[PDB]
Protein backbone atom coordinates (compact mmCIF):
# COMPACT_ATOMS: atom_id res chain seq x y z
CA UNK A 1 0.00 0.00 0.00
CA UNK A 2 0.96 3.66 -0.26
CA UNK A 3 3.30 5.00 2.41
CA UNK A 4 4.32 8.36 3.83
CA UNK A 5 7.38 9.84 2.13
CA UNK A 6 10.29 10.81 4.38
CA UNK A 7 11.13 14.30 3.13
CA UNK A 8 14.45 15.57 4.50
CA UNK A 9 15.63 19.17 4.50
CA UNK A 10 17.50 21.84 6.46
CA UNK A 11 16.35 25.07 8.09
CA UNK A 12 17.25 27.87 5.67
CA UNK A 13 15.54 31.16 4.94
CA UNK A 14 13.57 31.85 2.90
CA UNK A 15 13.50 28.17 1.98
CA UNK A 16 12.81 26.36 5.26
CA UNK A 17 12.29 27.73 8.76
CA UNK A 18 10.19 26.91 11.80
CA UNK A 19 7.06 28.94 12.42
CA UNK A 20 7.08 31.43 15.28
CA UNK A 21 4.60 29.28 17.24
CA UNK A 22 5.93 25.88 16.14
CA UNK A 23 5.99 24.60 19.73
CA UNK A 24 2.19 24.31 19.72
CA UNK A 25 2.28 23.01 16.13
CA UNK A 26 2.63 19.43 14.93
CA UNK A 27 4.14 17.55 12.01
CA UNK A 28 4.71 19.22 8.66
CA UNK A 29 2.81 22.34 9.75
CA UNK A 30 5.62 23.25 12.18
CA UNK A 31 7.76 24.60 9.33
CA UNK A 32 7.42 27.32 6.72
CA UNK A 33 9.17 28.79 3.72
CA UNK A 34 9.59 28.44 -0.02
CA UNK A 35 10.56 24.77 -0.32
CA UNK A 36 7.73 23.93 2.08
CA UNK A 37 5.04 25.04 -0.38
CA UNK A 38 7.26 23.64 -3.13
CA UNK A 39 7.29 20.06 -1.86
CA UNK A 40 3.66 20.60 -0.85
CA UNK A 41 2.63 21.15 -4.46
CA UNK A 42 4.94 18.29 -5.45
CA UNK A 43 2.79 15.99 -3.32
CA UNK A 44 -0.23 17.77 -4.80
CA UNK A 45 0.66 16.66 -8.32
CA UNK A 46 2.22 13.28 -7.50
CA UNK A 47 -0.53 12.29 -5.06
CA UNK A 48 1.36 10.80 -2.11
CA UNK A 49 1.78 11.22 1.63
CA UNK A 50 4.97 12.81 2.91
CA UNK A 51 6.64 13.99 6.11
CA UNK A 52 8.94 16.97 6.57
CA UNK A 53 12.16 16.02 8.35
CA UNK A 54 15.29 17.98 9.20
CA UNK A 55 18.79 16.80 8.29
CA UNK A 56 20.56 15.32 11.29
CA UNK A 57 24.11 16.67 11.00
CA UNK A 58 22.93 20.05 9.69
CA UNK A 59 24.79 19.79 6.38
CA UNK A 60 24.12 19.54 2.66
CA UNK A 61 26.12 16.33 2.27
CA UNK A 62 29.75 15.43 1.65
CA UNK A 63 31.87 12.34 1.01
CA UNK A 64 34.57 11.55 3.55
CA UNK A 65 38.02 11.30 2.01
CA UNK A 66 38.93 8.57 4.51
CA UNK A 67 35.80 6.55 5.32
CA UNK A 68 34.28 7.33 1.88
CA UNK A 69 30.97 7.89 3.69
CA UNK A 70 28.52 10.52 2.49
CA UNK A 71 27.07 12.66 5.26
CA UNK A 72 24.04 14.91 5.47
CA UNK A 73 20.94 14.40 3.36
CA UNK A 74 23.21 12.76 0.78
CA UNK A 75 24.09 9.91 3.12
CA UNK A 76 20.48 9.93 4.32
CA UNK A 77 19.25 8.98 0.85
CA UNK A 78 22.24 6.74 0.10
CA UNK A 79 21.77 4.88 3.38
CA UNK A 80 17.99 4.92 2.94
CA UNK A 81 17.53 7.14 6.00
CA UNK A 82 15.38 9.50 3.92
CA UNK A 83 13.04 9.17 0.95
CA UNK A 84 13.68 12.46 -0.87
CA UNK A 85 15.63 15.68 -0.36
CA UNK A 86 14.22 19.05 -1.46
CA UNK A 87 16.46 21.94 -0.40
CA UNK A 88 18.57 24.80 -1.84
CA UNK A 89 21.14 22.17 -2.76
CA UNK A 90 23.91 22.75 -5.28
CA UNK A 91 24.11 20.11 -8.00
CA UNK A 92 27.64 18.75 -8.44
CA UNK A 93 29.16 15.78 -10.23
CA UNK A 94 30.12 13.93 -7.05
CA UNK A 95 26.51 14.45 -5.96
CA UNK A 96 25.21 13.15 -9.29
CA UNK A 97 27.56 10.17 -9.03
CA UNK A 98 25.71 8.80 -5.99
CA UNK A 99 22.04 9.84 -6.37
CA UNK A 100 19.72 11.33 -8.96
CA UNK A 101 18.81 15.00 -9.33
CA UNK A 102 15.74 16.25 -11.14
CA UNK A 103 15.94 19.00 -13.75
CA UNK A 104 16.93 22.31 -12.14
CA UNK A 105 13.94 24.38 -11.08
CA UNK A 106 16.20 27.33 -10.26
CA UNK A 107 19.44 28.37 -11.93
CA UNK A 108 22.02 30.23 -9.84
CA UNK A 109 25.60 31.45 -9.97
CA UNK A 110 28.32 32.66 -7.65
CA UNK A 111 27.52 36.06 -6.18
CA UNK A 112 29.60 38.92 -4.79
CA UNK A 113 28.32 40.52 -1.58
CA UNK A 114 29.72 43.91 -0.58
CA UNK A 115 28.52 46.71 1.68
CA UNK A 116 26.25 49.56 0.58
CA UNK A 117 28.26 52.79 1.02
CA UNK A 118 25.64 55.54 1.17
CA UNK A 119 26.81 59.17 0.98
CA UNK A 120 23.69 61.33 1.20
CA UNK A 121 24.00 64.65 -0.60
CA UNK A 122 24.09 67.42 2.04
CA UNK A 123 21.57 70.23 1.77
CA UNK A 124 23.14 73.17 3.57
CA UNK A 125 26.89 72.56 3.88
CA UNK A 126 27.10 71.16 0.33
CA UNK A 127 26.79 74.78 -0.83
CA UNK A 128 30.02 76.01 0.77
CA UNK A 129 31.48 72.52 0.21
CA UNK A 130 34.38 72.89 -2.24
CA UNK A 131 37.28 74.57 -0.47
CA UNK A 132 36.64 75.21 3.25
CA UNK A 133 34.58 77.40 5.56
CA UNK B 1 25.94 68.78 -20.50
CA UNK B 2 25.86 68.64 -24.34
CA UNK B 3 25.84 64.87 -24.74
CA UNK B 4 23.83 63.30 -27.56
CA UNK B 5 23.77 59.94 -25.72
CA UNK B 6 20.05 59.32 -25.19
CA UNK B 7 19.50 55.57 -25.78
CA UNK B 8 15.80 56.17 -25.17
CA UNK B 9 13.58 53.12 -25.55
CA UNK B 10 9.78 53.39 -25.79
CA UNK B 11 8.66 50.21 -24.01
CA UNK B 12 11.55 48.55 -22.14
CA UNK B 13 9.05 45.96 -20.91
CA UNK B 14 6.55 43.54 -22.42
CA UNK B 15 3.97 44.97 -20.03
CA UNK B 16 4.35 48.32 -21.78
CA UNK B 17 4.07 46.46 -25.08
CA UNK B 18 0.66 45.31 -23.88
CA UNK B 19 0.12 48.94 -22.86
CA UNK B 20 0.63 50.15 -26.44
CA UNK B 21 -0.52 49.45 -29.98
CA UNK B 22 1.81 51.67 -32.06
CA UNK B 23 4.70 49.22 -32.43
CA UNK B 24 3.40 45.78 -33.35
CA UNK B 25 4.85 42.64 -31.81
CA UNK B 26 4.83 38.92 -32.47
CA UNK B 27 6.77 35.69 -32.89
CA UNK B 28 7.10 32.94 -35.47
CA UNK B 29 3.99 31.22 -36.78
CA UNK B 30 4.88 28.34 -34.43
CA UNK B 31 7.15 27.33 -31.58
CA UNK B 32 7.18 26.64 -27.87
CA UNK B 33 6.70 30.39 -27.42
CA UNK B 34 3.45 30.38 -29.40
CA UNK B 35 2.13 27.57 -27.20
CA UNK B 36 3.60 29.35 -24.18
CA UNK B 37 1.56 32.53 -24.61
CA UNK B 38 -1.25 30.43 -26.07
CA UNK B 39 -1.51 28.76 -22.66
CA UNK B 40 -0.17 31.53 -20.43
CA UNK B 41 -2.58 32.88 -17.82
CA UNK B 42 -0.83 36.18 -17.03
CA UNK B 43 -3.14 39.08 -17.88
CA UNK B 44 -0.17 40.69 -19.62
CA UNK B 45 0.65 37.57 -21.62
CA UNK B 46 -3.05 36.79 -22.09
CA UNK B 47 -3.85 40.25 -23.46
CA UNK B 48 -0.78 40.16 -25.70
CA UNK B 49 -1.75 36.71 -26.99
CA UNK C 1 25.15 45.11 -2.24
CA UNK C 2 25.42 42.40 -4.88
CA UNK C 3 27.87 43.39 -7.62
CA UNK C 4 29.07 41.69 -10.78
CA UNK C 5 27.40 38.95 -12.75
CA UNK C 6 27.23 35.29 -11.85
CA UNK C 7 30.69 33.77 -11.85
CA UNK C 8 29.24 30.47 -13.11
CA UNK C 9 26.00 28.64 -13.91
CA UNK C 10 24.54 26.31 -11.28
CA UNK C 11 21.04 24.92 -10.77
CA UNK C 12 18.83 23.93 -7.85
CA UNK C 13 17.50 20.40 -8.15
CA UNK C 14 15.75 17.84 -5.98
CA UNK C 15 17.94 15.03 -4.64
CA UNK C 16 16.55 11.53 -5.17
CA UNK C 17 18.33 8.19 -4.77
CA UNK C 18 19.38 6.27 -7.86
CA UNK C 19 16.74 3.87 -9.12
CA UNK C 20 13.98 5.67 -7.22
CA UNK C 21 10.67 5.13 -9.00
CA UNK C 22 9.58 8.61 -7.91
CA UNK C 23 12.31 10.48 -9.80
CA UNK C 24 10.55 10.42 -13.16
CA UNK C 25 7.02 11.53 -12.09
CA UNK C 26 8.34 14.13 -9.64
CA UNK C 27 10.58 15.51 -12.38
CA UNK C 28 7.48 15.58 -14.59
CA UNK C 29 5.75 17.73 -11.98
CA UNK C 30 8.88 19.91 -11.97
CA UNK C 31 8.41 20.46 -15.69
CA UNK C 32 4.75 21.13 -14.97
CA UNK C 33 5.08 23.91 -12.38
CA UNK C 34 8.06 25.26 -14.32
CA UNK C 35 5.80 25.47 -17.36
CA UNK C 36 3.02 26.65 -15.03
CA UNK C 37 5.26 29.46 -13.78
CA UNK C 38 4.20 28.83 -10.17
CA UNK C 39 7.93 28.86 -9.43
CA UNK C 40 7.95 32.52 -10.43
CA UNK C 41 5.00 33.34 -8.17
CA UNK C 42 6.56 31.65 -5.14
CA UNK C 43 10.04 33.05 -5.79
CA UNK C 44 8.39 36.47 -5.92
CA UNK C 45 6.57 35.55 -2.71
CA UNK C 46 9.62 34.66 -0.63
CA UNK C 47 12.06 37.00 -2.42
CA UNK C 48 10.25 39.98 -3.95
CA UNK C 49 6.85 40.23 -2.26
CA UNK C 50 8.49 40.35 1.18
CA UNK D 1 21.15 11.38 -30.45
CA UNK D 2 19.88 14.94 -30.83
CA UNK D 3 22.18 17.87 -30.04
CA UNK D 4 20.60 21.17 -31.11
CA UNK D 5 19.03 24.36 -29.66
CA UNK D 6 15.88 22.39 -28.92
CA UNK D 7 13.54 23.94 -26.37
CA UNK D 8 12.89 21.58 -23.47
CA UNK D 9 9.13 21.17 -23.08
CA UNK D 10 6.87 18.72 -21.28
CA UNK D 11 5.35 17.15 -24.41
CA UNK D 12 8.94 16.67 -25.57
CA UNK D 13 9.87 15.16 -22.21
CA UNK D 14 6.80 12.92 -22.53
CA UNK D 15 8.39 10.88 -25.33
CA UNK D 16 12.20 11.00 -24.96
CA UNK D 17 14.95 11.81 -22.48
CA UNK D 18 16.60 15.23 -22.25
CA UNK D 19 19.98 15.84 -20.67
CA UNK D 20 20.55 18.41 -17.93
CA UNK D 21 20.59 21.98 -19.28
CA UNK D 22 23.87 23.20 -20.71
CA UNK D 23 22.33 26.64 -21.27
CA UNK D 24 19.43 28.58 -19.77
CA UNK D 25 16.98 30.44 -22.00
CA UNK D 26 14.55 33.29 -21.45
CA UNK D 27 12.10 35.09 -23.72
CA UNK D 28 13.80 38.10 -25.27
CA UNK D 29 12.72 41.35 -26.91
CA UNK D 30 14.61 42.40 -30.04
CA UNK D 31 14.12 46.03 -31.01
CA UNK D 32 15.67 48.06 -33.79
CA UNK D 33 18.49 49.95 -32.09
CA UNK D 34 17.63 53.66 -32.43
CA UNK D 35 20.23 56.33 -33.10
CA UNK D 36 21.49 58.87 -30.58
CA UNK D 37 18.74 61.49 -30.47
CA UNK D 38 19.76 65.13 -30.71
CA UNK D 39 18.38 67.20 -27.80
CA UNK D 40 17.63 70.30 -29.85
CA UNK D 41 16.31 73.67 -28.71
CA UNK D 42 15.28 72.54 -25.23
CA UNK D 43 18.96 72.17 -24.26
CA UNK D 44 18.71 75.84 -23.24
CA UNK D 45 17.12 75.09 -19.86
CA UNK D 46 17.49 71.28 -19.96
CA UNK D 47 20.47 70.87 -17.57
CA UNK D 48 20.40 71.11 -13.80
CA UNK D 49 16.64 71.69 -13.50
CA UNK D 50 13.26 71.32 -15.16
CA UNK E 1 18.92 45.70 -29.43
CA UNK E 2 17.74 43.30 -26.73
CA UNK E 3 15.76 44.95 -23.93
CA UNK E 4 13.97 43.78 -20.82
CA UNK E 5 14.67 40.80 -18.63
CA UNK E 6 13.89 37.17 -19.33
CA UNK E 7 10.16 36.57 -19.41
CA UNK E 8 10.71 32.93 -18.44
CA UNK E 9 13.38 30.39 -17.49
CA UNK E 10 13.94 27.76 -20.18
CA UNK E 11 16.89 25.56 -21.02
CA UNK E 12 18.53 23.40 -23.65
CA UNK E 13 19.56 19.79 -23.15
CA UNK E 14 20.67 16.93 -25.38
CA UNK E 15 17.70 14.83 -26.50
CA UNK E 16 17.90 11.03 -26.43
CA UNK E 17 15.12 8.46 -26.76
CA UNK E 18 13.79 6.79 -23.63
CA UNK E 19 15.73 3.67 -22.72
CA UNK E 20 18.91 4.89 -24.39
CA UNK E 21 21.91 3.67 -22.42
CA UNK E 22 23.97 6.72 -23.43
CA UNK E 23 21.74 9.15 -21.52
CA UNK E 24 23.42 8.74 -18.14
CA UNK E 25 27.10 8.88 -19.24
CA UNK E 26 26.57 11.71 -21.73
CA UNK E 27 24.70 13.60 -19.01
CA UNK E 28 27.69 12.96 -16.73
CA UNK E 29 29.99 14.52 -19.33
CA UNK E 30 27.54 17.44 -19.47
CA UNK E 31 27.92 17.95 -15.73
CA UNK E 32 31.67 17.65 -16.22
CA UNK E 33 31.96 20.38 -18.87
CA UNK E 34 29.57 22.49 -16.80
CA UNK E 35 31.93 22.07 -13.87
CA UNK E 36 34.75 22.60 -16.38
CA UNK E 37 33.06 25.81 -17.53
CA UNK E 38 34.04 25.00 -21.11
CA UNK E 39 30.44 25.78 -22.06
CA UNK E 40 31.14 29.39 -21.11
CA UNK E 41 34.34 29.34 -23.15
CA UNK E 42 32.65 28.16 -26.35
CA UNK E 43 29.58 30.31 -25.66
CA UNK E 44 32.00 33.24 -25.62
CA UNK E 45 33.64 31.85 -28.77
CA UNK E 46 30.47 31.83 -30.84
CA UNK E 47 28.58 34.64 -29.06
CA UNK E 48 30.92 37.28 -27.63
CA UNK E 49 34.41 36.52 -28.95
CA UNK E 50 33.05 36.98 -32.48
Amino acid sequence: ENKTVVVTTILESPYVMMKKNHEMLEGNERYEGYCVDLAAEIAKHCGFKYKLTIVGDGKYGARDADTKIWNGMVGELVYGKADIAIAPLTITLVREEVIDFSKPFMSLGISIMIKKPQKSKPGVFSFLDPLAY
Amino acid sequence: FLTVERMVSPIESAEDLSKQTEIAYGTLDSGSTKEFFRRSKIAVFDKMW
Amino acid sequence: MKVGGNLDSKGYGIATPKGSSLGNAVNLAVLKLNEQGLLDKLKNKWWYDK
